[PDB]
RNA sequence: GGGGUGCCCCCACCCGUCUUGAAACACGGACCAAGGAGUCAAACAGACGCGCAAGGGAGGAGUAUUGUGACAACUUUUCUCGUACUGAAAGGGAGGUGUGAUACACCCGUGGCGUGCGCAAUUUGUGUUUUUGCCCAACACCG
RNA sequence: AUCGAACCACCUAGUAGCUGGUUCACGUCGAAGUUUCCCUCAGGAUAGCUGGUGCUUGUUAAGAAGUAUUGUGCGGU
RNA sequence: AGUUAUAACAAGGCUGGGUAAUUGAGGCACCAAGUGGGCCUUCUUCGGUAAGCGGAGCAGGCGAUGC
RNA sequence: AAAUGGAUGACGCUUAAGCCCCAUGUGCGUGAUUGCCCAUUAUUCCUUUGGUGAGGGCGGCUAUAUGUGAGAAAGUGUAGCCCUCCCGAUGUAGACGUGGCGUGGGGGUGAGGACGAAGCCGAUGGCGCGAGCCUCGGAUGGACCCGCCUCUAG
RNA sequence: ACGCGCAUGAAUGGAUUAAUGAGAUUCCCUCUGUCCCGAGUUACUAUCUAGCGAAACGACAGUCAAGGGAACGGACUUGAA
RNA sequence: GAACACAAGCGUAAAUGCUUGCUUGAUUAACGAUUUCCAGUACGAAUCGAGACUGCGAAAGCAAGGCCAGCGAUCCUUUGCGAAGAACAGGAAAUAUGAACAAAUCAUACCAGAGGUGUCAGAAUAAUUACCACAGGGAUAACUGGCUUGUGGCGGCCAAGC
RNA sequence: GUUCACCCACUGACAGGGAACGUGAGCUGGGUUUAGACCGUCGUGAGACAGGUUGGUUUUACCCUACUUGGCUGGAGAUUG
C-alpha cells in the first residue's frame, strides 16, 4: 500500500532523508557488480570470500537424474509405518515390511537409537545402519 | 587543490561516547591451542578419567537415594 | 541546567502491549496482568512479560526435549511427592524420534495434532493456560521450560564469512560460483 | 609517515644504562615461571632473541603458557572503544616476576594470623592536644634577604 | 469574551540554497489560477502479524456449477523448499551407558565441567537439588 | 537566415561521480568532516559517531567508573 | 603416557573446615541512515621577515543555538 | 606624517562623569555578618507533554420519585477509567512514533436533500499546541451528498 | 652608411627592378575651425497640443558619515539630515 | 676510543670482534600459536614451539641463514611429489576423472614452488588546437579590494670620522 | 601607444600623491588579447614563441536616488485637543 510508506511522511521535508551535503545521484558507485576488485574490495573479500577464482573439475551434461539418491535415518523410520504397528512387533514376532521406493528413498542411513524392529527394502545401505538394525531383530532385503 | 591531511581532533570523545569497554574476564576464552603439546597431551588423559569418574559418581548417589526410597 | 552525560544511554527499550491481532492471546494477558499485580508470585509476573514477546522471540520445544528434562528431575523425588506441571510459553512439537513416553501434563499456547495424539495416548493431559490458573494459582509444583533458539538458520548468518576464525555461513545466491580451493582460505581459529 | 618498521623510536628506549652494561646473570638464568604467575616486560638489549615490540616495555599481564626458553603472557591493549587481550611469546630474559601482589598476599597472612591469635592501636596526629614551646621565635623578613637575591 | 481599524512606549536585517562562514557588492526570486517530482516488477536479507509443523506450500491443468460467476468450492502430489553433511573426484555418511581390546550385552533417555530464570526441600536469613534458554572450556562420532 | 561535417524522422525518456528542484502537523532521540584500501584527491567500499528492534538479567552490585588512596613497575621532556 | 635417580614437583579434579575512597544498573546481539570539504580559541609547537599564512599535539567550542 | 566630514557609542565630564585602591539600609571610629539595577540561570507556585516511571481504587446492599447531581472502562495509544507523587523537555543532516490531520475511488454500516445538495463569499464565531473541524449569514447557487470501520492510490 | 649577423643567404629561391596599387611608412608646397578659443545662422527633432500607442526591465525598496561584518551596506550599531 | 658487506641507531671483550679446524640448520618441518601495519584483512618481515634427519662440541648447549630495510593477488603458463611389490577386496594401508564398455596415448583436477605487475592491494597506451565544444568550479590562477611589509619609500637614537 | 625617461624653450615655480592603480550606458581605440597573412628560431608533423610585423563591429536609460534648474500646495499636539 501506498499510504504506509516513508514517502508519505517525507511530504514536507525537501530532501527524502538523502542530506543537503551528498545528495541523492544516480550510480554514485557504479552499476551492479562494478569493482569488485577496485573500489568494493573489502566488501567482497569480508563477506564473499570465494567469489573470485576457479576450484575442481568440470562435468559437461549433467543429467541429474543420474543421480538422485534421497536418505532416510534409522531414527525416522516410524514415520513410515502405521501407528499401531510401531508397539505390535517386537523381536521373535512378525515385523513390519518396509519399502522405501515406494515411499521416496535410495539410502539407509543408521543415526540414533533403533524404536522398532522391521524388515527394510533399500536400494543402498551404510556399515553402522547395517549392524544396528541387524542387532535389534530386523534385517535389510537389498532392491534395484 | 590541497586539504587537510590529518588530524586527531574528536576522536577521544567519539571513544567514549560508548566508553573504553572493560576486556574480557579471564574465565571466559582460556584455551591453549598453541601451547606445549607434550603438557596439553598429558592433561587430556587426565580429563577424561575425571569425566569417567564424574558419571559413576551419580550412578552411586541415585542408587543410595533409591534404596532409602 | 543539568549535566546528563550518561543519563540517556541508560535507558532500556520496554514494551507494555503486544503486536498480536489475536484476540484469544488478549484474554490470556488480561488474565495474567491481574494475577501478577495481585499475587507477588515471581511464576505470575514472568508469564505475563512472556505472554508479551514476539512469535520469533517465543521458540518452539519439542516432546522430547519436556521428557528427558521431566525424567531428570522426578528421579529425586521423595515417597509420597507428585510429579510437577511443565509450562511452555509457545507450541509443543511431536518428535518421531522418542517414540516412548511417560504420562506428563503439559501446558502450552498450541498443540500440534500429532503432539496431542501422543500425549493422550500415553495418559497424559493437555492443558490451556485458563485451566493452569484455575488450578494452580502462584505456580506451585511447575517446571518452566523455553526452547531453542541457536539453531536457527538466520543465526549462522551472523558475522563475516572472511574474517579469520568465523565459521559463518555466508548469504549465497549461486552455490557454485563460491567454491574457493582448499587452500587460500581463512584462518579456522583465532584467539 | 616515512619509515615506521619495527623499531622506531627506540634509540633511549632500548639503551642499557651507564655502567651497567653486560648480559644476564645467573640470578635471572634461575627464576622460575608457572602458569597464572604475574610478570613486568622489559626489555634487555643484550638479548636480540625473543625481544617484545616497543609497546609491551613496562606493561604487566599473566603467563599462560611455558616453553622450554619462553612465556606466553597476556597484555591489555585499547584499540579505538575497546581494549584487547593481546598474547606476545618472549624468551626468559626479557620478564621479570612482579610485586604487584605482594601487598594484598602480606594482607591475608596478617588477617589468618590475628585470627589464630585471637584462637589461640595506632595515635592519631589529627586529633587535638596540648602543646608546651618552651621557646617561640619571629619571623620578619629581613631587609637582609631582599639584598641576597643579588647574584 | 472574540473580531476590525488607528495610536502610543518597547522589540525586530530578505526569503530559498551551496558553504567553515549569507542581511550580503554570491545565485533563483512582478502577481494569480490550474498542473508539477521515491512509482511498478523481479531475486535476496532482517524486524513485526497470521496458518501449519518434521513437515510446509504449490503451479499448470481438471471436476462440478446468468447465477454477488474473470468470483467462490473441490482434486500417501506430479514439482519445489526442508528434515544430513562432507570431498576436486571416485566415494562415504553422524545416539548413550557398561565390559573388553560391522567386538559384546542393555535402552524411561540430558557425554562431562563452570556460570545460570523459576520450581522443590531445609535453617530462621542461610545453605542445598533439578536445572530451562544462552554462553565458556574438554571429550566423543561423520567426511 | 543552419557548416572544423546540412536538414528531416528514428535508436532516444542516450549516459552524467556534476548544477537546479523535491508538496501536511505534533512527539521521542540525535551526529560527522576521522582510520584503512581503490587510475584514488568534487566519488566509493570499510571501521567509528547515531536511530530502531530487542535478548539475558538485577534491586544492594555481575565482567561498572574520562575520579581519588595504598602498594608495585615504566620513561629521558 | 608431564618433570626428577625415587620423597618431591607440575596439571586436572573430589570431600571437610575459615575468610582501596564514593558514585551507581551489568553483559550480549541484529538491521540500517547521515557523514567521510571543516573552522576558531587556551596551552605546547614545526616552516616562513611576517600574514585574517601553511602544517601538527591536548582540551573546549561554532558548525547544529538561541538568551 | 595622508588622502569624503566624524567618532572613549554620542553629549559631555576637570571639589571628574579621569587613573590606583577602600567601603555600604534606616545612624560609616555607638545597631559585627544583603546600598541598588537588569537573564530563556537558580528557588518557589500553576499548567502541558514524555517516561527504564512510583503508589492507590475498580466483588458497586446507607437512605432517598417528580413538580446535594453526575460519573467510574482491569486499561500501550482517544474527549486519555479515575486520583496522588517524582524525573526530563532547545536542536541542522538523520532515524522512529502517533484510536494524528486532509484528498479521489471499493466493500460494509448509518443518515441528509427542492421547507434547497456540491461549489463559491466572509470584521460568523466556537473548538484543537497544530495539521484542521464545526456552527452562522449570503439581498449566492439549483441537484446531488456526507459521519464511522475497513480496503485502495496518478 | 658600418657589420663575429641572439637567430641573413641562394626555385625551403638570393639580389635588383621601369610601370601598376582603396597596401605599410617619412618629409615638403598649397590649404584649412584639427587646435589657440570659440561665436552666429538654417532644415528636421527634442520641447506643447489632437489622434494613436509599445518594449526592456520589475524579490522588497530607494538620504548620508564612521564602525564592525563574507575583509567596498538601502536595510544592522552610534551619530547627522 | 676498533670491528661487525652497506644508511643510522642499539648491542658486544677468556665476545656478537680476529685467526683456525670441521661442516651444510640457508633441508624437511603433520594448514601449531603469535607480534608489527591493522578493518584487529592480506602481503612483507619477525618471535615462541612439536616431529624427522643432521652439524660442531668431552659435555651442558647452540643452529631450521647473514637481527631488525632488501619485495608481489585472480586468470594463464611451467616444474616437483602420488617409486617397485604386497591385499579374493577398497579396508589403518593401492591419487582421481574424461559419464554405454574395454587397450594404449593425450588432456584435466587436488598439494608445494617458479615466470609480475616499481602507478609496488597489481587497466594493455603518443601529440596538437588561436577553428574549438560541453558539464561545472570563486574547492583554483589573471584585474579591484582585504591581512603582511621581506623589497621599495620616508624618518629618529649613539657618535668614529669629514 | 606608453606610465617613466630625455632634449628645446618660457616662468615666481614648472612639488609629490589619493579618490575601485578616480573617471569607456563620458569619449577615443594607439597598445594588449580571437579568426586572415609574412619573417626568424624551435618541431618529422599538426603546430609553438611574455619574439618582430600588417589588417581587424566599442550595444541600451523613458525607472529609483544624487545633482541642476522649474512650478503647485499643506503645516504649531509638525495635519488631532
Ligand atoms: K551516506
Ligand atoms: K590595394
Ligand atoms: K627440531
Ligand atoms: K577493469
Ligand atoms: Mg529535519
Ligand atoms: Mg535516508
Ligand atoms: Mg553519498
Ligand atoms: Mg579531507
Ligand atoms: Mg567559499
Ligand atoms: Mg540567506
Ligand atoms: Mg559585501
Ligand atoms: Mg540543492
Ligand atoms: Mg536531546
Ligand atoms: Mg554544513
Ligand atoms: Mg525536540
Ligand atoms: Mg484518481
Ligand atoms: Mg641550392
Ligand atoms: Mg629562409
Ligand atoms: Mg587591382
Ligand atoms: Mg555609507
Ligand atoms: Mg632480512
Ligand atoms: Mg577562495
Ligand atoms: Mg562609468
Ligand atoms: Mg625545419
Ligand atoms: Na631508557
Ligand atoms: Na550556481
Ligand atoms: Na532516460
Ligand atoms: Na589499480
Ligand atoms: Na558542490
Ligand atoms: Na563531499
Ligand atoms: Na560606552
Ligand atoms: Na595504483
Ligand atoms: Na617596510
Ligand atoms: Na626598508
Amino acid at each position: 500500500p501506498t499510504r504506509f510508506k516513508k514517502t508519505r511522511h517525507q511530504r514536507g521535508s525537501t530532501f527524502c532523508g538523502y542530506g543537503r551535503v551528498g545528495k541523492h545521484r544516480k550510480h554514485p558507485s557504479g552499476r551492479g557488480n562494478a569493482g569488485g576488485e577496485h573500489h568494493h574490495r573489502i566488501n567482497f573479500r569480508k563477506y564473499h570470500p570465494g567469489y573470485f577464482g576457479k576450484c575442481g573439475m568440470n562435468h559437461y551434461h549433467k543429467k541429474k537424474n543420474t543421480t538422485w539418491k534421497p536418505t532416510i535415518n534409522l531414527d525416522n523410520l516410524t514415520k513410515l509405518m502405521a501407528k499401531d504397528e510401531a508397539m505390535k512387533a517386537k523381536k521373535g514376532e512378525a515385523l513390519p515390511v518396509i519399502d522405501l521406493l515406494a515411499n521416496g528413498y535410495s539410502k539407509l542411513l543408521g543415526n540414533g537409537h533403533l524404536q522398532a524392529p522391521c524388515i527394510v527394502k533399500a536400494r543402498w545401505v551404510s556399515k553402522l545402519a547395517d549392524k544396528k538394525i541387524r542387532k535389534a531383530g530386523g534385517a535389510v532385503v537389498l532392491q534395484a | 587543490a590541497k586539504s587537510k591531511n590529518h588530524t586527531n581532533h574528536n576522536q577521544s570523545r567519539k571513544n567514549h561516547r560508548n566508553g573504553i569497554k572493560p576486556p574480557l574476564p579471564l574465565y571466559m576464552y582460556n584455551s591453549k591451542r598453541g601451547g606445549w603439546l607434550p603438557a596439553l597431551v598429558n592433561t587430556r588423559r587426565v580429563r577424561k578419567n575425571n569425566q569417567k569418574a564424574a558419571l559413576k559418581a551419580r550412578r552411586e548417589r541415585l542408587a543410595a537415594h533409591q534404596a532409602a526410597q | 541546567g543539568v549535566d546528563l552525560t550518561g543519563v540517556q544511554k541508560k535507558k532500556r527499550v520496554v514494551r507494555h502491549h503486544t503486536y498480536s491481532t489475536n484476540p484469544y492471546i488478549k484474554l490470556l494477558i488480561k488474565l495474567y496482568k491481574f494475577l501478577g499485580k495481585r499475587t507477588n508470585s515471581p511464576f505470575n509476573k514472568l508469564i505475563h512479560k512472556r505472554l508479551l514477546k514476539s512469535r520469533n522471540n517465543r521458540a518452539p520445544i519439542s516432546l522430547s526435549r519436556i521428557a528427558v528434562c521431566m525424567r531428570r528431575r522426578t528421579v529425586w523425588l521423595k515417597k509420597g511427592k507428585k510429579s510437577p506441571i511443565a509450562v511452555i510459553v509457545g507450541d509443543v512439537l511431536d518428535d518421531v524420534r522418542m517414540t516412548r513416553i511417560p504420562a506428563l501434563r503439559i501446558c502450552a499456547l498450541r498443540f500440534s495434532k500429532s503432539a496431542r495424539e501422543r500425549i493422550t495416548g500415553a495418559g497424559g493431559e493437555c492443558l490451556t493456560f485458563d485451566q493452569l490458573a484455575m488450578m494452580a494459582p502462584t505456580g506451585k509444583n511447575t517446571m518452566l521450560l523455553r526452547g531453542r533458539k541457536s539453531g536457527r538458520e538466520s543465526v549462522k548468518h551472523f558475522g563475516a564469512a572472511g574474517v579469520p576464525g568465523s565459521h559463518a555461513k555466508p548469504h549465497v545466491s549461486s552455490r557454485g560460483k563460491e567454491r574457493q580451493r582448499s587452500s587460500k582460505r581463512r584462518h579456522a581459529f583465532r584467539h | 609517515v616515512h619509515s615506521h618498521g619495527y623499531k622506531c623510536g627506540t634509540r633511549h628506549l632500548f639503551a642499557k644504562k651507564f655502567r651497567k652494561h653486560g648480559v644476564p646473570s645467573v640470578s635471572t638464568i634461575l627464576t622460575n615461571f608457572k602458569v597464572g604467575d604475574y610478570v613486568d616486560v622489559v626489555a634487555d638489549a643484550a638479548v636480540r632473541a625473543g625481544m617484545p615490540h616497543k609497546y609491551y616495555h613496562g606493561r604487566t599481564g599473566i603467563v599462560w603458557n611455558v616453553t622450554p626458553r619462553g612465556v606466553g603472557v597476556i597484555i591489555n591493549k585499547p584499540v579505538r572503544n575497546r581494549t584487547v587481550r593481546k598474547r606476545i611469546c618472549v624468551r626468559f630474559e626479557h620478564v621479570r616476576k612482579s610485586r604487584c601482589q605482594e601487598a594484598f598476599k602480606q594482607k591475608l597472612k596478617d588477617l589468618e594470623a590475628f585470627r589464630a591469635a585471637k584462637k589461640a592501636k595506632k595515635v592519631s596526629t589529627r586529633n587535638g592536644g596540648f602543646v608546651c614551646p618552651k621557646k617561640v621565635e619571629v619571623l620578619a623578613r629581613r631587609t637582609a634577604d631582599y639584598e641576597a637575591m643579588i647574584p
